[PDB]
């Protein structure tokens, strides 16, 4: 029933859909509130507190999904989070070229939640574009380096990663699992 | 016409020069390579009173001068037709392929600082460097690249036509 | 696993033997309509016989031989340059092979060899399978020098690798 | 160095590790001592195997394989000492001492990547060790080359010695000496030099060039020279299929100089080989093959069933199977008192039809004989066979390289479309049939040079198809005379049938069916019967091991099937002829002597060959 | 000047680094791609430097010989930042251009295109050996015995003349052991027939490769080549220094996999679409009908001429037995049929072919020839038709004309796959499938 792409691993935009399923902070455009003197949003999977309560030019924390739905129609701007900006991407930089044998403390959603506002988010950001895509570059080429450094220790036994994105989880799945497999099924016909 | 595919060749009939003003067509006759060489800054100044901004196409004209009223064969070629202009009929035998010719050498000195001036070349013998213009004494020499010209160059052997020779003789070569 | 058909081939090589018992009517082994097989035979017979043929027999029926492809020659061969061997030319089922031969005669220098070889030319396989263009001699020679497994694996990782690039890199 | 004194205590604890090589120097230095001094000599040289010193250090095997000058020479260094605390000779000569060549490395064992061909030998592989594949072509003459010289001094009495550096000699870089005597000591006043104590090497340069069946669409085989040192001079002829090991190394300045300015030239790249394998042409017979060719031996059809061996895929031709058989273990020779040159190189000559497979039986004996050369009518000329003089790059000097003819000796030619040579070239071939020498007088040079070969050729008549009108003019267009040194001539019929023809349809169609063992369907390629490498190690054996001879139950039958043949295109050779087939039958049996089942059976393939039977 | 240098150094390092077209880094997944496959080479499309900054197009363009060994350290120095980690080896690259710029014939190759980048078209005709080239240099003194290094970039330097510690006059030596070197093809280029100058014939030049372009063409190809047309001086009248082109991109789609090793390079989508034409239930009559859509008729032969297209299957028998895996055709009948149109199609469809007469052919022009090299005055095998035409198709026109010693040539050159030449003291079995 299940495709063979899909068996043992999650496709990309599976990857997309559990980063759109969490709460992002972000600019409301439209007033909802109910004055002192309209449908309410009543949603079952995500706090609707939020949402019910949602003001014009405030800060308030929805889920990503709601927040791309709402930059199609330009009701509601999306709120870059900390982590994107020039100088905590240089910080992470400086990080990774510090410490060879360790990934910086990024988060989980790194690759894909930059991916999704490049593409949906063109006027989001108050830094530019430009040298934001270029350090999230250098850092995926650098990860990239680190985990080809890593990849040398392929271990019977065991093998542990600090801070791994999850697209770089789907990078490195099916080979590392592989691998490990069919060295631990050559293991153990080697045991007695 | 010169003009027209971007041509670089002004024909001059000699009959034209014999017409009018023979003066100077005896000027070529006696020392062509002078006359030429006055006739191509004329004939390039007189295609940008017609044609302006005509040097960024071509640099330089050049003027083929056409039937001179004497033909000589190789054969009767004799010592008082050198530094001169000869009309010679032959076919050609061998022909070598387009070479790059350096149209103005220049050279650097080593151990001085002043460089060697640009010395036109006339396609017969390489330019002598007996001294530099700062030491008087042979040195490295070498090319610049700050001002280089190139130009085509193609040695032909001339035979001369076997029914123009005499019957059973050989034939000569230029 | 009963169904996988690379198992299936795997279990379809031959292997060279020798027959331990004088066994009558079993001429049709070596294509022969009906000779006996005489004391002392030398004999190639597919895996999913002589598996258990050494087995059940105190002496077995049939004594398995140290084949070509587990050789002093090729086991040098794999020590000195893991990467650049053909391992096509060898065994199209090499490792398969290998770990039956492994999971029968517990050898653990031959355990040794194959696990630094499969890292090894692991490292190469996803060095090729992270390539995506924008196919390369030194790439495609190296998918000349493959087995059926290691195409397998070539083929899950660069599908992979490929549909998360098109999917980072347009939608 | 300290370096190079560390990788000689490496290489001394490796050698510690393996006592086998210990083992062959003792062996080496007794038997030079017991076959020099006492009432073939075997050389400085061990056989390093490359597999056994991987497991000691992989540094050092790594160290060999990726940068062999700086690991090679400390080897040599180490070996040399272990060779002389090993030697303990007392009263040693004068030359002994002052000339001793160093022990050299030959090296065996898997190469992986460093196992290359003289096409890819490229760049990236310069400086490295590398192992090569490839035809001898081009043998410079043996010259020696001086590597230290000793001198004498009288006025103070004492010996001086000078060591000479080359590029090709030492793998690593000294300043070169110009390689002039010093007439003078510094102190010793006049110096003389003393030939014989001073150091010479034989030099040799060879030709390395590609495999031809290994080279790909459009391109012409490539080539590289290489260097042989002193123990590996002469070990190659041309058209030797060789491999040869050695460091692929660069020299010279290459156009780097200040008169080349701007010229595009490479720099001059040879290999200095380490060792030589000849890659097996005389196979080595283990007791079970001995034991299984005099085991064939003793059946009665030993000679149908390696008939029938010869070449499965072709049906008929079964009598011509059998010649080509009696052809590749041809017969005794016999060199009489008197100097006459008996031959017994049985050849064979096959005019027919087109697609009668004469061709794939020349492309058979050519891939299954020791040593086989091939030919063609429009592809050869008359000094191409034999020899041409030619200049060499490293003497200045002319010299001769063997044509197709000469270097195929004590071997085959394989003549294809015979019927259609140049007359000049018809010239040469009939003067080696009757001759087996060929005489060269031109350049200033007259030599003989020696070619007891055998001959194969395949033609067609003059016509577009042969008559069945048995004409003998139109059997073949070379002259009768050329006709009489061959000894078979087999013709063939392409007769058109039912039954046969349907049997040779299936036979072919059971030939296009077979697939490649270890190769996937439908893919580009990249009664009994015994094996082709048996067949060839039969023939070998039967060559060099026994030597038949002629009793008079054979001759009877001879003289009288002579008798019968002729007085019922008869030659007196044609007696000869069966001299040449009976005992190749012997060599079929291996006996000594020659009996009536090798002559009865000589009979009837000379009466198949010129009769039809 | 090294300012300048430098600045033209991190200019191109910025145009790597920098570069950007529909989210896409294109350049810097280029080179980590190449790294990781170990081709450390570098393409780069004019348009897109254009449309970086036309002032480094302009900077590339003017004096390229002075700046392409700077944009080479430039990309070594963008390999080093992608892929080695800092404070925890790579050899020079090979930038390789491409250009849609409109081709400059051979006969309209003069002095004007003196060190500019050109680019043209012709056909292969001869290959020669790889020579090895020097690019790191460990120069030692005689005297002194101090080891330097001399850096060598491939365009337009030698040893020079103080040790740089008398010393001696002129007192280096080159150490070989610790010297890198690259590869270098010369090349002979014949000009495309179609634009020959009336009256005239095809002028051959001489051309250079080097590094990972080398071997990438069989003679006999059709091929577009940019590059840039600088001047060498050569050993053999007055200031006559002898033309060449050191070639910077080779693009040919007729040829295929450079030298061949039954190699896929096929792209994957092209592979389907192929994989799509080969499960067609009519590609029959599709190749039928792209066979000659000019000439009505002859629907047979354009079945023979298919079949001859795709070929048999060549097979190897243990006992060495080689049968042929390539079908002849012979075209007999009056004039007026468009045999010879059929010919010039099957020149043009097939991949590898040549098209050659009866007349104007010879024994050693139709297979190899045996000629003599000039320097040093020794015979070698120089390919013919035959030769060209391996793996592939020979066309014979006037098969009924070529002279009786000339048609023999070819028995073995058809049925046996080969050709077997002893001559010159030579002897040697070429392989031709033709
Ligand atoms: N069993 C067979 N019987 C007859 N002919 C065969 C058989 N097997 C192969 N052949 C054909 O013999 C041909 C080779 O003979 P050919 O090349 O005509 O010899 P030559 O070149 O000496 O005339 C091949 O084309 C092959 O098809
Ligand atoms: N069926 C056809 N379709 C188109 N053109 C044809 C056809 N038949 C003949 N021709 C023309 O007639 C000429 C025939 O020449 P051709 O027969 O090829 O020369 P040859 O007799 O040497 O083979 C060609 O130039 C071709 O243009
Ligand atoms: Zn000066
Ligand atoms: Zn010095």
């Amino acid at each position: 029933s299940l495709p063979a792409h899909l068996q043992q691993t999650f496709s990309p935009e599976e990857i997309q859909f559990i980063v759109e399923n969490e709460p992002i902070k972000i600019f409301p455009r439209i007033t909802t509130r109910q004055k002192i003197r309209h449908t309410r949003w009543q949603l079952i999977t995500t706090d609707d507190k939020a949402l019910n309560n949602m003001v014009a030019m405030r800060s308030t924390e929805v889920v990503l999904w709601i927040a791309l739905l709402l930059k199609q129609q330009s009701k509601c701007s999306i709120v870059a989070p900390q982590w994107l900006t020039t100088k905590e991407l240089d910080r992470k930089i400086q990080y990774e070229k510090t410490h060879p044998d360790r990934f910086s403390e990024l988060p989980w959603n790194w690759l894909v939640l930059a991916r999704i506002l490049f593409n949906k988010a063109k006027d989001d950001f108050h830094d530019p574009i430009h040298e934001l895509r270029g350090k999230i570059q250098d850092l995926r080429e650098i990860r990239q380096i680190k985990v080809l450094k890593g990849l040398k220790y392929l271990n019977e036994s065991h093998l542990q990663l600090d801070n791994l994105s999850l697209l770089e989880i789907n990078e490195l799945r099916p080979f590392i699992t592989e691998i490990m497999d069919k060295l631990r099924e050559i293991h153990t016909a080697s045991l007695t | 016409t010169l003009g027209e595919m971007n041509s670089e060749s002004l024909e001059v009939n000699y009959r034209h020069l014999a017409e009018s003003k023979a003066i100077l067509a005896l000027f070529l006759a006696k020392c062509p390579e002078e006359m030429l060489k006055i006739f191509d800054l004329v004939a390039m100044e007189a295609t940008e009173l017609h044609y302006p901004d005509y040097a960024r196409i071509h640099s330089e004209i050049h003027v083929r001068i056409s039937d001179f009223p004497t033909i000589y064969s190789l054969r009767e070629l004799r010592e008082s037709n050198l530094s001169s202009l000869v009309r010679v009929t032959g076919v050609v035998t061998r022909r070598t392929g387009v070479f790059p010719q350096l149209k103005y050498v220049k050279f650097n000195c080593l151990k001085c600082g002043s460089i060697l001036g640009p010395f036109f070349q006339d396609s017969n013998e390489e330019i002598r460097i007996s001294f530099c213009t700062n030491c008087k004494s042979k040195g490295p020499f070498r090319v610049n690249g700050e001002k280089t010209v190139y130009r085509n160059y193609q040695r032909v052997t001339l035979q001369e036509a076997p029914g123009t020779v005499p019957p059973g003789r050989l034939p000569r070569h230029r | 696993g009963y169904y996988d058909i690379d198992d299936v081939l795997a279990d379809g090589t031959e292997f060279p033997c020798k027959f331990q018992y004088d066994i009558p009517g079993l001429g049709y082994l070596e294509n022969n309509p009906g000779r006996p097989i005489t004391k002392n035979t030398k004999l190639s017979l597919p895996l999913w016989l002589a598996r258990i043929l050494a087995i059940v027999g105190p002496v077995p029926f049939v004594e398995l031989l140290p084949p070509d492809m587990f050789s002093t020659k090729v086991m040098n061969a794999i020590k000195t340059d893991p990467v650049a061997l053909d391992l096509h030319s060898i065994n199209s089922h090499f490792f398969s092979l290998a770990i039956k031969w492994i999971m029968l005669f517990s050898e653990k220098e031959l355990a040794n060899v194959v696990s630094e070889l499969l890292l090894q030319r692991a490292q190469e396989l996803n060095h090729h399978a992270s390539s995506l263009s924008i196919t390369n001699i030194a790439t495609s020679t190296f998918l000349l020098k493959l087995e059926e497994m290691e195409k397998e694996i070539y083929k899950k990782s660069h599908e992979s690798y490929k549909d998360t690039k098109r999917w980072m890199f347009k939608k | 160095d300290a370096v190079f004194g560390d990788r000689v205590r490496r290489f001394q604890e490796f050698l510690d590790t393996f006592t086998s090589y210990r083992d062959s120097v003792r062996s080496i230095q007794v038997y030079n001592s017991n076959n020099a001094a006492n009432y073939n000599i075997l050389p400085h040289r061990i056989i390093i195997s490359l597999d056994d010193l991987r497991e000691f250090d992989r540094s050092f095997w790594s160290g060999i394989l990726v940068e062999p000058a700086y690991f090679i020479p400390p080897a040599e260094k180490a070996l040399t000492d272990l060779a002389d605390s090993m030697d303990d000779v007392p009263h040693p000569n004068a030359s002994a001492v002052s000339s001793r060549h160093p022990w050299k490395l030959s090296f065996k064992g898997s190469f992986g990547a460093h196992a290359l061909s003289p096409r890819t030998l490229t760049a990236q592989h310069l400086n490295k060790l590398v192992s090569v594949e490839g035809i001898v072509t081009k043998t410079s003459l043996v010259r020696p080359k001086l590597i230290r010289s000793v001198h004498y001094a009288a006025k103070t009495g004492r010996f001086h010695y000078r060591d000479y550096t080359d590029a090709t000699t030492t793998l690593t870089t000294r300043i070169p000496t110009p390689a002039i005597y010093p007439t003078e000591d510094t102190e010793g006043n006049k110096l003389t030099t003393e030939y014989g104590y001073s150091t010479f090497i034989d030099h040799q340069r060879i030709t390395v060039q590609e495999m031809p069946e290994m080279a790909p669409a459009g391109q012409l085989p490539r080539s590289i020279d290489v260097i042989l040192d002193d123990d590996l001079v002469d070990k190659t002829k041309p058209g030797d299929r060789v491999n040869v090991v050695g460091v692929f190394k660069s020299l010279g300045a290459g156009g780097m100089n200040q008169s080349n300015s701007n010229t595009l030239i490479g720099f001059k790249t040879l290999i200095l080989g380490n060792t030589v394998y000849p890659l097996a042409a005389r196979q080595m017979l283990t007791d079970f093959d001995i034991r299984n060719i005099n085991k064939l031996s003793k059946k009665k059809d030993i000679f149908d069933i390696l008939s029938q061996s010869l070449a499965p895929s072709i049906y008929g031709h079964d009598h011509i199977k059998k010649a080509i058989l009696l052809m590749l273990m041809g017969g005794v020779e016999k060199n009489l008192e008197n100097g006459s040159h008996l031959r017994g190189d049985i050849n064979i000559l096959m005019v027919g039809d087109p697609s009668t497979a004469k061709s794939q039986l020349l492309r058979f004996v050519l891939n299954t004989a020791s040593l086989a050369i091939a030919t063609t009518g429009r592809g050869s000329s008359g000094v191409g066979l034999t020899a041409a003089v030619t200049t060499d790059r490293e003497t200045g000097e002319r010299r001769l390289e063997a044509g197709a003819m000469v270097l195929a000796d004590r071997g085959v030619v394989c003549i294809d479309e015979f019927d259609k040579m140049t007359d000049v070239d018809r010239v040469a071939i009939h003067e080696v049939m009757e001759q087996q020498t060929v005489t060269i007088a031109k350049a200033g040079i007259h030599t003989t040079l020696n070619a007891r070969c055998s001959v194969i050729a395949a033609a067609n008549p003059v016509f577009g198809q042969y008559d069945v009108n048995r004409d003998p003019h139109q059997n073949i267009a070379l002259p009768d005379s050329l006709l009489s040194r061959f000894d078979l001539l087999f013709v063939v019929t392409d007769d058109i049938n039912e039954i046969r023809d349907r049997s040779i349809s299936e036979h072919v169609l059971r030939t296009h069916r077979y697939l490649p063992p270890g190769y996937l369907e439908g893919e580009p390629v990249r009664p009994k019967l015994v094996t082709i490498p048996f067949l060839r190690k039969y023939v070998q054996y039967a060559k060099e091991r026994v030597i038949p001879q002629l009793t008079q139950e054979a001759i009877n039958v001879i003289v009288k099937n002579y008798t019968d043949l002729r007085n019922d295109p008869i030659t007196a050779r044609t007696l000869e002829t069966l001299i040449r087939l009976a005992t190749a039958h012997a060599k079929v049996r291996l006996s000594k002597t020659v009996n009536k089942v090798d002559a009865k059976v000589a009979a009837n393939l000379l009466r198949f060959a010129l009769l039809g039977e | 000047n090294d300012d300048d240098n430098t600045e033209i150094i991190k200019s191109f390092k910025n145009f790597i680094l920098e570069f950007r077209l529909d989210s896409q880094f294109i350049y810097r997944d280029q080179l980590r791609n190449n790294i990781l496959v170990k081709n450390y080479s570098l393409t780069v499309n004019m348009e897109h430097l254009i449309g970086y900054n036309e002032d480094i197009y302009k900077k590339l363009s003017d004096e390229p010989s002075d700046i392409i060994p700077l944009f080479e350290t430039a990309i070594t120095q963008v390999a080093k930042r992608i892929s080695i980690l800092s404070r925890a080896s790579l050899p020079t690259f090979q930038l390789i251009l491409n250009s849609n710029a409109n081709q400059i014939p051979l006969r309209d190759l003069d002095s004007e295109h003196v060190s500019k980048i050109v680019r043209l078209s012709g056909i292969i005709i001869s290959t020669s050996v790889l020579s090895s080239r020097a690019t790191y240099l460990s120069i030692m003194c005689r005297n002194c015995r101090h080891t330097t290094s001399i850096t060598i970039n491939n365009f337009n330097v030698s040893l020079p003349r103080s040790c740089l510690s008398n010393c001696g006059p002129d007192p280096y030596i080159i150490i070989h052991e610790s010297s890198k070197f690259i590869d270098q093809q010369f090349l002979k280029l014949q000009e495309i027939p179609e634009l020959v100058p009336v009256g005239e014939m095809p002028r051959n030049l001489t051309m250079t490769c080097d590094r990972y372009l080398t071997n990438k063409v069989i003679p006999g190809t059709r091929v577009t080549i940019v590059g840039i047309y600088s001047i060498y001086n050569s050993k053999n009248g007055v200031a006559i220094r002898t033309p060449y082109i050191k070639i910077l991109g080779i693009q040919s789609d007729v040829e295929t996999s450079s030298i061949w090793n039954s190699v896929t390079m096929f792209t994957e989508e092209e592979e389907e679409e192929f994989l799509q034409l080969s499960r067609n239930p009519k590609l029959y009559e599709i190749l039928t009908n792209s066979i000659a859509p000019s000439i009505f008729g002859n629907e047979d032969i354009k079945k023979a001429i298919v079949c001859l297209l795709m070929g048999g299957s060549k097979k190897i028998l243990p006992d060495g037995m080689r049968l042929r895996g390539d079908i002849n055709v012979l075209l007999l009948g009056d004039p007026g049929t468009a045999k010879s149109q059929l010919l010039k199609f099957v020149e043009k469809v097939s991949p590898i072919a040549v098209y050659t007469s009866g007349k104007g052919s010879s024994a050693a022009g139709l297979t190899a020839s045996v000629q003599r090299d000039p320097m040093t005055r020794e015979f070698y095998l120089e390919g013919g038709a035959m030769v060209l035409a391996d793996g592939g198709v020979v066309c014979i026109d006037e098969f009924d004309k070529m002279r009786d010693e000339d048609r023999v040539a070819i028995h073995e050159a058809m049925e046996q796959q080969t050709i077997s030449i002893a001559k010159a003291g030579i002897t040697t079995v070429l392989n031709s499938r033709t």
